[PDB]
């Protein structure tokens, strides 16, 4: 419950930041560019923290089993239950990665290791380039 | 016109921003080339080293030259005034006009 509690508080503050950026964008007059950058960076790094913390506690979330309350009436709130129950993605993202995979399209494994060696080589090359010139 | 010193100062500054533009352009080409390098054709691999080296050497010496300019600012300290003579020069030209008026052989 502790992990889900931390997820709750962090997601609540993320939703609060979203409500903020919403009600300062809803104005008919656009504020200064710099305030928009500050709000963007803060909210976006907060989203990063959301992702990282959700990553950290996957085991606690998975272990939990969902069950409706005995006191909760489904006869009158079945629509509300179904609203939270549904999880299928929005369609546009679906065909989005479908076209993405269409465009992308032992052989695969050796290309994978070739990518490994290119990555390592590029990292070493840029380390050497940084070391070549004194930046301090 | 301005004294020459300001002229080469502004030339050096213009060179500075042109070098910055060249650095941005070379960043564009290196970002371009890395894409196909990730794609998997090794022909343009040698060009990558040259592009990276030229990009870094363009980034460094530009900042170095700008640092030299800001340093020049440090020792350049200590190194209507025209109005004080302005009326005088006006005076001069007016009398010149009188001369042109005074001589009828020069009014042609």
């Amino acid at each position: 419950g502790q992990a889900l509690d931390a997820v709750r508080m962090r997601l609540a503050q993320l939703t609060h930041s979203l409500r903020r950026i919403r009600d300062e964008m809803s104005k008919a007059e656009l504020p200064q560019w710099y305030t928009l950058q500050s709000q963007l960076n803060v909210t976006l790094s907060q989203l990063v923290s959301v992702t990282s913390t959700l990553q950290h506690f996957q085991e606690t979330l998975d272990s939990t089993v969902v069950y409706p309350l005995p006191k909760f009436p489904t006869t009158s709130h079945e629509s509300l239950v179904t609203t939270l129950l549904r999880k299928k993605n929005i369609p546009e993202v679906d065909e989005w990665m479908k076209y993405v995979r269409e465009t992308s399209g032992e052989e695969i494994e050796k290309l994978l290791q070739q990518d490994r060696e290119i990555t390592n080589w590029a990292r070493t090359t840029f380390r050497n380039e940084y070391g070549k010139h004194d930046f301090k | 016109m301005q004294p020459p010193y300001i002229q080469e100062r502004l030339k050096s500054l213009n060179d500075i921003e042109t070098q910055l533009c060249s650095m941005l352009q070379e960043a564009s080409q290196v970002t371009f080339i890395f894409g196909e390098l990730k794609r998997g054709n090794e022909s343009v691999k040698p060009q990558f080293e040259n592009h990276v080296k030229q990009f870094y050497e363009r980034l460094d010496k530009s900042t170095t030259q700008l640092r030299k300019e800001i340093q020049l600012l440090d020792e350049n300290v200590g190194t209507n005034k025209k109005a004080l003579g302005q009326d005088t020069e006006k005076m001069e030209e007016q009398l010149d006009l009188l001369s042109a008026i005074l001589d009828p052989s020069k009014s042609k």
